[PDB]
């Protein structure tokens, strides 16, 4: 039992959260962009 | 005279409680501003230290951290516990008669 266990474990718990929030937003991001580009293909196709 | 009273009260508290807060702060350095871990400061005398440890250990299993560091006489002790294990931790101090 040293304070180092929980100390240097806490500063990893924070990295695990950060990647969680990142790759949540970087996933939805893809889908929103992919929804736009799909409906452009549906306009491009539809008028032609 | 008002300045003087404030200056004198501040000294009186600071003269008393600098050495414990130094000790306590040191023990869990950089982990008192974290949400992941909860800290609770409290004072124990040599006499009380074994009782407090037993009480906490049964209450809080072996996933609690009891640390102490001296100061010349008793020990200011810090128990460090997980967040949401706060009530349980407190309850254990309260049964011994020790408080925050």
């Amino acid at each position: 039992g040293l304070i180092k266990s929980l100390a240097e474990k806490e500063k990893q718990l924070l990295e695990r959260l950060e990647a969680a929030k990142k790759e949540a937003e970087e996933r939805v991001k893809r889908a929103e962009a992919e929804a736009k580009a799909l409906l452009e293909e549906a306009e491009a196709k539809a008028k032609a | 005279t008002r300045q003087k009273q404030e200056l004198e009260e501040e000294l009186a508290l600071a003269q008393a409680y600098l050495e414990p807060l130094e000790r306590l702060a040191a023990l869990a350095h950089g982990l008192d501003k974290s949400p992941f871990l909860r800290v609770i400061p409290f004072l124990l005398t040599e006499k009380e230290l074994p009782l407090v440890e037993e009480a906490l250990r049964k209450a809080l299993e072996d996933r609690y951290l009891l640390a102490h560091e001296a100061y010349a006489g008793g020990v200011p002790a810090l128990v460090v516990v997980h967040r949401k294990e706060v009530d349980q931790a407190k309850a254990a101090l309260s049964r011994a008669g020790v408080a925050e």
